[PDB]
C-alpha cells in the first residue's frame, strides 16, 4: 500500500540513475561530479515532488533527496525511511529496499507507462502519468478553429449545417489557382455550422467552419 | 607505472583537547546561522506573492528550475545572499534572480531565472550586477546559457544606478550579442509579461519559446503606450505566444504549459550539437583519507590562533596525497601539486606574513603550472603583509610586484578560496576579486578589508597628533580612545562575510564540510574552456 | 581620376530670424557657463597648497604636462568635470587627477598625473573610476602611457568603494601587467613621496624614474611602520632616489630636478622605437563651407524644436561634401559617407522617432562599413523611440534588435556625440556607453536619463491607481500633481549633462564650436590600432 | 541524459481510400518501367561485343567491379541513364563508362572504369561530362580515386565537342593533378590498349598497375604513328607490361591475369595509410516506424494533387522522430532538425507557394544549422513561385535573394533530392544544381523546367498579341491553339527525368523505396570532407 507506493517511486529514480549512469559511461568525462545522482543543491536539501496513478486515485509523494543518500518521501503525513538498490539475478533485475526498517525484495519490470512489483506475496500496479502536451490532446487545442490557407473558390463542402464529424472526413475541397487543396474537420466535435457556402472564397487564415465545444 | 607509494599529509587531532571542542562550537553556531538564514532566502517573497503567482498557473521558479535540470543531479547556486539587508528597507530575497549552473541533457549550461514573485521581478542594481556576473563567467566558461524571463523591467526610484553607465544595465545585451557571435549558444524561454526589459532578450536570443497565455512579448507595456502615445491596448495585442508565432516570427516555438516548455528546452539542448573534449591527464579519483568535519576543530571561529595549511590540504585533496615544492625555503608559504577528482592542481597557500623569499618561490611555482597547464587553487589567510625597513631596503615590494605580475599574466584557470582573514595588498597579490578569478569563495569565518581596525585607527591618530602639533593644538591624550572607537566599529562593519556577500564581490559562502564537493563541480565547468598560452611581461629583476 | 564635382550640403540659416536671435543668446548663455567653471577647476587644489607644492620646489601638475609634452603642440585632457559636485562637502577639482593624449617625441601616448595639491594626492573612488577608464582608452587605441605619481595613497573613510571589488583599486596593476605582456610601453616618474599606491607602480612599470630629494619610492609609510611593526624610520630611508638607485635597483635613472625629469623622459620615449602606419586610404583635407558658430543659432537650448542633421554635417565634415545612402527610405535616420581631416567615415544621425525601416537601414549601412573598414561616427537626438501597438505587430523590437546586434559586433573604432536629448533604449540603440565605444561627448545642451520625466510620472500614477483600485481605495484624483511633481524634478536633475559628467558616464562635455577639432584629434589616435576582421552573430530575420 | 520522450511525425494512410490505391498503381508502373530500362543498359554493348571481350580472356567491367570492392558491400552507380537515346541513332549503353562509389580495404573510393564493349570505349562527349562530374564529386569529398582504363581515344567525328573547351577532355589530367597535388590518392589500372587517351592517366597518377599481356601504354597507337611518321610497329613495342617496366618504368607493378591485378590493387590500398575521423556528434540509429512503399500511395503520379511533406520525413527519418522548427509562421516551408543513421541533420521541404515569411524563416534557419555544422538536406516540390503585385511591393524577391545568398554562401555539405514538380527560379532558391550540392537526385516522377509549359504559351500569346497589334495585324483568334500546342508538346518532353538524366543535371533516378538508404550512405562519405567556418556576405535587409 503506502510503503508499496514508495517502493515503486524509488524504482523510479534507481532505473534514472543508472540510464544517467550509462550515458556517463559512453562520455568523454566519466569523473566529474555532475554525473553523481546525488541532486544535491548548495546548503539547501533539494526536493522533488511525484504524482503516481493508484488504480483510480492519483498521490502526490515528495521525495526529499537527504544529505547522506538515505530516501525521504512523505503521503499523507506519513513519512518514510527508504534505502535501497539494485541488482539483476539472471536477466531479471530485483529491486531490494528497506522501508522504516522492514526491507524485502521484489522484480522490478518497468514499462512505457505501468510499474511492475513481483513478489511472493503479491504484486503491485503503479501507473507513471502522461505528460498532456506529448499525450497529443494538446496538438488539437494549439489552433481554435479551422483556418484556410489559401484564397480559393470552394467547389463543395462535404458537411452540412448540421452533421456528424468522423475522424479523416474533409470539410471541402478548394480549388485556386493552379491548386487544388482538401480541407479537414479539425475536431471530431458535430458541426455549429458551415461559414462558407458552395462557390465563396476564404483568405489566409480564416475561419470554414464552426465547430462545438469537445 | 604507477607502483611508487607516496607519502600522505594530515595527522589526527587531539579531540579531547579543550581547543579543538571550543573551535567546534564556534563553527556549528556560524553554520547553523548561516542555515537558517538560507532558509529564509529561499521562502522568496512571501506566502502571498507565492499564492498569486500560483493562481495565474505559473511555477514557482525553484520549481523550474527542479524540472529543467537533469533529474537527480547537482546545481550549484551563486551568491545567494545578494541583497542581504543592502537597501534600507526593502526586502530582496536573493536579489530578485536565481543563477547558477547546472547539467541539462548531458552538456552543462547556466540557468539565469527572473523571479517575479520577489518585487514583480523589477530589476534592482544589484540585480544586474549579479546576472552580469553569470553571463561573464558563462564566457569565460564557454558556457551555453538559458534565461527564464519574467521581469517587469528597471525599478524606476533608482535609473541612474541601472540604465546609462558602461557595466550598467544594457551591456547583457552587448554580451549576448558577442556570446552569439563566437558560437556560444542562447536559449531564452519567456513565462511571463515583458516591458522593454525582457522583451529584447528573446529578439536577442537564437531561440525562442513562449508559453501561451501568461507570456507576452511587447517593447511597451500598456501603461507604457497609453501615457506614451495616448493609446491603450492591451499587452497580449503585443505580446502573446500565438499572436507573436502566427505573425510577428519573434517566438521560434509555441507553449502550452510550463511543462511543455521545460521539455521543448531540453530537445533544443540534445540538437544542439557540442561535444565535450578535455586536454589534461586524468586518473582515477578517491576520497581523502581524514573526515572534513574536523576542520572546524582545526579552524575555528578566531583569527589569532593559527592553523597549518596541510591539515587542510589533507581533508581536501584525492587520498590525502601531496609533493611539497620547496619545502624548506620561504616555509612562510606553501606551495605544490595535487589531483582532485581525477584532475591535477597547484595548490598555493599562506601560513603566515609573507616575505621576499616565499614570494619568489611562488613566482618560480607559477611560472611552472603555466608552463605544464595546470589549473591553480589558492588559499589565502593573510594575517598580515610584508611591511619593515629592511625589507623595503632590499626591495621586498619588488618581489611582492613579481607576485603581481606572475598571477595577472596567468592563463590558465584560477580558484581562489578565503579561508581566513584577508588583509592589505596581499589581496591583489594572491588572486584577488579584482585579478578575475574563475571563481571565489569565503568560509562563514573570514574577515575581508584594506586594513585591520586598530592599524587604521593608530595610523589615523599619528597623522592627526602630527598635523595638530603643526597646528599648535595637538592631538590630545584625551579623544583617543574616542577617536579609535568609530574606526574599529567601522571596519568590523565591512569586513563581515554577510557584508561583502550582500554585494558581488564574491560567488558565495560556503561551509567548510562542502568545500571538497564544490571545488570539483567548478573544475569540471572551468575545463569546458581549452587552455591557451600564457605570455608574460617583463620580469623585473 | 576624382575630377567629378559633388554636391554640398547645408544652407545659410536666416540670422535675421527671431528664432536664430534666441537660439544664439541660449547657446552663449550655456558656453559661458561652462567656461567659468572650468576656470574654477583648474586653479586645482586652492592658493595654499599651491603655495606648498612650490615651496617644496616641485612644478605644479599643469606646469608638468606643458613642459613634458612637444611644445607647440594640442592636448586633449578628458573629463575635467569628474567630482563636480558629486561628494557631500569635499572640494574634489578635477577628481584630483590629470589624464589626456598628447604627442610627445612625435608619438602619441596617454599621460595620467597626480595632482598631490588636492586632498594630498588621496584615491576617491572617481580618482580610480578615472584613471581606470583612461587606462583602458589606451590598450583599446594601443597607445604607450606614462604616470606621473605624486600620491599618497587610497582614501581611508571610504575603503569599501576602493580596495575590494573587481573593477575597483589594484584593477591598475592588472591591466599594467597586460599592457607591458603585449609590447604596450609603460613608464613611471616620481615625484612624491608614495605609500603601497605609487609604491609597486614603479615597480609594475619597466622603466622608472626619481628625483633626488622629493621622490620616494616606498611599501610601507613611516607611519604606517610605525603603527603596524612598532619601528619607526623616515621613507626617504625606505624610498629616496640615491637610495633606492644604488642598492635597490627599482630606479632605472636619477635625475636632480623636475626638469631633468622631464627631459629624460623625452630621450627614453624617442629611443622606444615605434613607427605608425596607417592601413586606410587618405586625401587632402579642406575647411568646411560655412562657420561653426552659426549651429549655436541653429541648434539652441530647448529639445522642443528640431533641427535637421545635415546642416550640422555640412558644418563639420570636409569641403561640405556628403554622400546621402537610401535617403527617401527611412527618412527618420540619415546614413551617409564623408571625410574629415583626410579620413573616411560614415555618419549615422538622428531626426526623429525611429521606426522599422530606419533599423534596417541603419543595419545594412552597418554591414557596408564593417566590410569596407570605414569609421564611423554616431550623432544621436533621439526625442522618441518606437512604441505602438501596429510597429510591436510586426516586431518592431525585432528590428531594433537587429541595430543592437550590427552595433555590438562591429569592430572598426567607432565614436559617439550626444548633440541631442537621448532617451529609451535608443541609447542602447545607437552605440551608447555600454557599447564600448571608444569615445563619448556631450554638447551642453543634451539631457540624458531612461526616460523623460512626464512619462514615469504618468506610468507610475497608473500603476498606482490600478493597484490601489485593486486595493479599494484607488489613487484619488488629489495627489496627483503632488505625486508628479517628484519625479518630474528628480528626473531633471540626473539628466544635467553636469550631474552625468560628474561621474565618467561621458568622456567630456564640448561646446559645439571646437567640435570638429576634437572629432580630428581622436581618430587620429584611433587609427594607431590596426583594424580588425568583423564577425556577425546570428541575424535574426 | 536522454530520457525524455519525443513525439512521432506520420499517420497511417486509409489503404481503403480509392486514391491509395490509384496513387499505388501509377508509381508502380513508373517503377517498372525504369526497372526494365536499367537492365536493358547493364547487358552493355550487346552480346558480340561481350564475346569479343571474353574471347580476348578480359573480364567484363561489371565483374571487375563486383571482384575488386570489398566483397559483401554496397556499390553506387551514378547516372545510369546518361546518353539514354541522347544522340541521334547511336546506342551508348551508360554513357561508355561505369562510375561508381565504394568502400575498399576499409577505405571508401571512387572507381571510374571505362566500358570497351560501348563502341571501343570512345569518349563521346557524355562520357567526359560524366567523368569529370565524378572526379569533382571525388575532390569535394575528399576520396581516393580508382581507373580502370580500356580506352581508346576520343571520338574523331566530334571533336569540337571533346577537345578545345575549358570544361571538355583534357580538364581531367588538371584535376589529376590538383588531386595528387593536396594528398588525394590516384590509381591507375591498365587492361587495355591506350591511344593518347589512356597513356597520359598512368603517367599522370602516382601508382601504376598493367596486365602482361592485354595492357599496352603507348602515347600513340600504331596506325596514328603509321599515318603521321610514316612507320609502323605494333602497340606492344610502345606499350607492353613487361616492355614498360624493364625499361620504361612507366608501369610500378606488373600483373599477370585481370585478377592479379585487382589483389594487388587491395595491397595497395591498405598500404596507403590513412584513417577516417568524423567530428559531429554520433547516436544510434533506429529504423522509421513506418513502412517505406505507402509513400507510393502518398505520392502518386499526378502533380496536381498534394501531399504532406511530414508523411514523408516521418517515412526517412530515424525512428520517426522529428521537431519542427517555428511552425506556425511560414507554414508553406518546413523546416526541423532530424537525426538519419546516427548523423545529424536539417531538413527543409516545400509544401506550396512560397511567400516571403517562408523566405525569412528559411534563412535564419541556414545561420543557424550553419553555426552549428549541421549538414543540409533539400525537398523540393515547387508547384509555384512567389508572384504578386503586392507581393513585388514589399520586396519578396529581396526575400527570395536572402534565401539566395544563404544558400550560396554555406560550407556544409548539402544534399538535395527532387520529391516533386521544379520549376521557376525556386529551383535557384533551394539549393539547385547550379549551387554545388554534393549530390541531387529524382524521383520517378518529378519534372522540371524553367516554366510550365501553359505559362509560357500564354506569355508567348500575349507578347505577339501585343507586338503584332502595334504591327496592325493582332494575333488574331486564330492561330491561338495552333500556337500553343507545339510549347506545350516541347515544354513536356524537356522536362520528362529520363531527359534531364539522359545528360548530367542529375546524379540519378531513385525509386521512393531505395530514398532512405541511399540518403545514409551519401551523407557517410560526405563526413570525410572536414567541415570548414562558413562565410556569409551582405545581408541586405
Ligand atoms: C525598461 C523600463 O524602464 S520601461 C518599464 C515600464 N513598464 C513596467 O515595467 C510596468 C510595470 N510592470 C508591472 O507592473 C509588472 O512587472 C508586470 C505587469 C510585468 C508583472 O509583474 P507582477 O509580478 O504582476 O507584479 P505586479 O504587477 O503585481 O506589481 C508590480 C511590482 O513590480 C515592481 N516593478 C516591476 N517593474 C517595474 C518598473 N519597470 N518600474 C518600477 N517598478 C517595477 C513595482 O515596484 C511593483 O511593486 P509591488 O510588488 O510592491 O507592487
Ligand atoms: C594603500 C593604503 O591604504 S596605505 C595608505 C596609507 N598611507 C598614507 O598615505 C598615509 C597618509 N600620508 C600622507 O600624509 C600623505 O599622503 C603623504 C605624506 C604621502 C604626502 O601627502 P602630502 O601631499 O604631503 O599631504 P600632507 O601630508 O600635507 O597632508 C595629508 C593630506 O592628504 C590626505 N591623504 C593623503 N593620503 C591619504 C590616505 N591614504 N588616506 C586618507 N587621507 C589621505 C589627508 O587627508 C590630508 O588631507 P588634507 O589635504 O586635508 O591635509
Ligand atoms: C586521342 C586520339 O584522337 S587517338 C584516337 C585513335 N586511336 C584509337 O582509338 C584506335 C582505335 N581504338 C583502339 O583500337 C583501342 O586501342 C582499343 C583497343 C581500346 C579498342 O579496341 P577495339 O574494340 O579492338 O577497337 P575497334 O576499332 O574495334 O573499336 C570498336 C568500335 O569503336 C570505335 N572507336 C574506338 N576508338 C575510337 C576513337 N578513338 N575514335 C573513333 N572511334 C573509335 C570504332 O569506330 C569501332 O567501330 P564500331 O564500334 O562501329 O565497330
Ligand atoms: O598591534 C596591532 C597592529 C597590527 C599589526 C599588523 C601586522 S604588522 C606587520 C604586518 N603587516 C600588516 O599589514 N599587518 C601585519
Ligand atoms: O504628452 C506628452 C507625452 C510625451 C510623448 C512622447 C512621445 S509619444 C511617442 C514617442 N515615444 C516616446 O517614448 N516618446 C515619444
Amino acid at each position: 500500500a503506502k510503503e508499496s507506493l514508495c517502493q515503486a517511486a524509488l524504482g523510479l529514480i534507481l532505473k534514472e540513475k543508472a540510464m544517467t549512469d550509462t550515458f556517463t559511461l559512453q562520455a568523454h568525462d566519466q569523473f566529474s561530479p555532475f554525473s553523481s545522482s546525488s541532486g544535491r543543491r548548495l546548503n539547501i536539501s533539494y526536493t522533488r515532488n511525484m504524482t503516481l496513478k493508484d488504480g483510480k486515485n492519483n498521490v502526490a509523494i515528495a521525495v526529499t533527496y537527504n544529505h547522506d543518500g538515505s530516501y525521504s518521501m512523505q503521503i499523507e503525513d506519513k513519512t518514510f525511511q527508504v534505502l535501497g538498490n539494485l541488482y539483476s539475478e539472471g536477466d531479471c533485475t530485483y529491486l531490494k529496499c528497506s522501508v522504516n526498517g522492514v526491507a524485502s525484495k521484489a522484480k522490478l519490470i518497468i514499462l512505457e507507462n505501468t510499474i511492475y512489483l513481483f513478489s511472493k506475496e503479491g504484486s503491485i500496479e503503479i501507473d507513471i502519468p502522461v505528460p498532456k502536451y506529448l499525450s497529443s490532446v494538446s496538438s488539437q487545442e494549439t489552433q481554435g478553429g479551422p483556418l484556410a490557407p489559401m484564397t480559393g473558390t470552394i467547389e463543395k463542402v462535404f458537411v452540412k449545417a448540421g452533421d456528424k464529424v468522423k475522424a479523416g472526413d474533409s470539410l471541402m475541397v478548394m480549388i485556386a489557382m493552379k491548386m487544388e487543396h482538401t480541407i479537414k474537420s479539425p475536431k471530431d466535435g458535430t458541426v455549429k455550422k458551415v461559414f462558407y457556402r458552395e462557390g465563396a472564397q476564404a483568405n489566409r487564415h480564416t475561419p470554414l467552419v464552426e465547430f462545438e465545444e469537445e | 607505472y604507477h607502483g611508487d607509494s607516496v607519502a600522505s599529509l594530515g595527522t589526527q587531532p587531539d579531540l579531547g583537547s579543550a581547543l579543538y571542542q571550543e573551535n567546534y562550537k564556534q563553527m556549528k553556531a556560524l553554520v547553523n546561522q548561516l542555515h537558517e538564514r538560507v532558509e529564509h532566502i529561499k521562502l522568496g517573497g512571501g506566502e502571498k506573492a507565492r499564492a498569486l503567482h500560483i493562481s495565474r498557473g505559473k511555477l514557482l521558479p525553484r520549481e523550474r528550475i527542479d524540472n529543467l535540470i537533469d533529474p537527480g543531479s547537482p546545481f550549484l547556486e551563486l551568491s545567494q545572499f545578494a541583497g542581504y539587508q543592502l537597501y534600507d528597507n526593502e526586502e530582496v530575497p536573493g536579489g530578485g534572480i536565481i543563477t547558477g549552473i547546472g547539467r541539462v541533457s548531458g552538456v552543462e549550461c547556466m540557468i539565469i531565472a527572473n523571479d517575479a514573485t520577489v518585487k514583480g521581478g523589477a530589476y534592482y542594481p544589484v540585480t544586474v550586477k549579479k546576472q552580469l556576473r553569470a553571463q561573464e563567467i558563462a564566457m569565460q566558461n564557454r558556457l551555453p546559457c538559458i534565461y527564464l524571463v519574467d521581469s517587469g523591467g528597471a525599478y524606476l526610484p533608482r535609473q541612474a544606478d541601472v540604465f546609462p553607465d558602461r557595466d550598467h544595465f544594457g551591456r547583457t545585451f552587448y554580451n549576448q550579442a558577442i556570446m552569439s557571435s563566437k558560437n556560444i549558444a542562447q536559449i531564452a524561454v519567456v513565462m511571463g509579461s515583458c516591458t522593454a526589459g525582457g522583451a529584447y532578450v528573446p529578439a536577442m536570443a537564437d531561440e525562442n519559446i513562449i508559453v501561451r497565455k501568461q507570456g507576452t512579448i511587447f517593447l511597451a507595456g500598456p501603461p507604457l503606450v497609453k501615457a506614451a502615445t495616448g493609446e491603450e491596448v492591451s499587452a497580449e495585442d503585443l505580446g502573446g505566444a500565438d499572436l507573436h508565432c502566427r505573425k510577428s516570427g519573434v517566438s521560434d516555438h509555441w507553449a502550452l504549459d510550463d511543462h511543455h516548455a521545460l521539455h521543448l528546452t531540453r530537445k533544443v539542448v540534445r540538437n544542439l550539437n557540442y561535444q565535450k573534449k578535455l586536454d589534461v591527464t586524468i586518473e582515477p579519483s578517491e576520497e581523502p583519507l581524514f573526515p572534513a568535519d574536523e576542520l572546524y576543530g582545526i579552524v575555528g571561529a578566531n583569527l589569532k590562533r593559527s592553523f597549518d595549511v596541510r591539515e587542510v590540504i589533507a581533508r581536501i585533496v584525492d587520498g590525502s596525497r601531496f609533493t611539497e615544492f620547496k619545502a624548506f625555503y620561504g616555509d612562510t608559504l606553501v606551495t605544490g601539486f595535487a589531483r582532485i577528482f581525477g584532475y591535477p592542481v597547484g595548490i598555493v597557500g599562506n601560513n603566515g606574513v609573507l616575505f621576499s623569499e616565499s614570494a619568489k618561490k611562488g613566482t618560480h611555482f607559477v611560472q611552472l603550472c603555466c608552463q605544464r597547464n595546470i589549473p591553480l587553487l589558492f588559499l589565502q589567510n593573510i594575517t598580515g603583509f610584508m611591511v619593515g625597513r629592511e625589507y623595503e631596503a632590499e626591495g621586498i615590494a619588488k618581489d611582492g610586484a613579481k607576485m603581481v605580475a606572475a598571477v595577472a599574466c596567468a592563463q590558465v584557470p584560477k580558484i581562489t578560496l578565503i579561508i581566513g582573514g584577508s588583509y592589505g595588498a596581499g589581496n591583489y597579490g594572491m588572486c584577488g576579486r579584482a585579478y578575475s578569478p574563475r571563481f571565489l569563495y569565503i568560509w562563514p569565518n573570514a574577515r575581508i578589508s584594506v586594513m585591520g581596525g586598530e592599524q587604521a585607527a593608530n595610523v589615523l591618530a599619528t597623522i592627526t597628533k602630527d598635523q595638530r602639533a603643526r597646528e599648535g593644538k595637538q592631538f590630545s591624550s584625551a579623544d583617543e580612545a574616542a577617536l579609535k572607537e568609530p574606526i574599529i566599529k567601522k571596519f568590523e562593519e565591512e569586513g563581515n562575510p554577510y557584508y561583502s556577500s550582500a554585494r558581488v564581490w564574491d560567488d558565495g559562502i560556503i561551509d567548510p564540510a562542502d568545500t571538497r564537493l564544490v571545488l570539483g563541480l567548478s573544475f569540471s565547468a572551468a575545463l569546458n574552456a581549452p587552455i591557451e598560452k600564457t605570455d608574460f611581461g617583463i620580469f623585473r629583476m
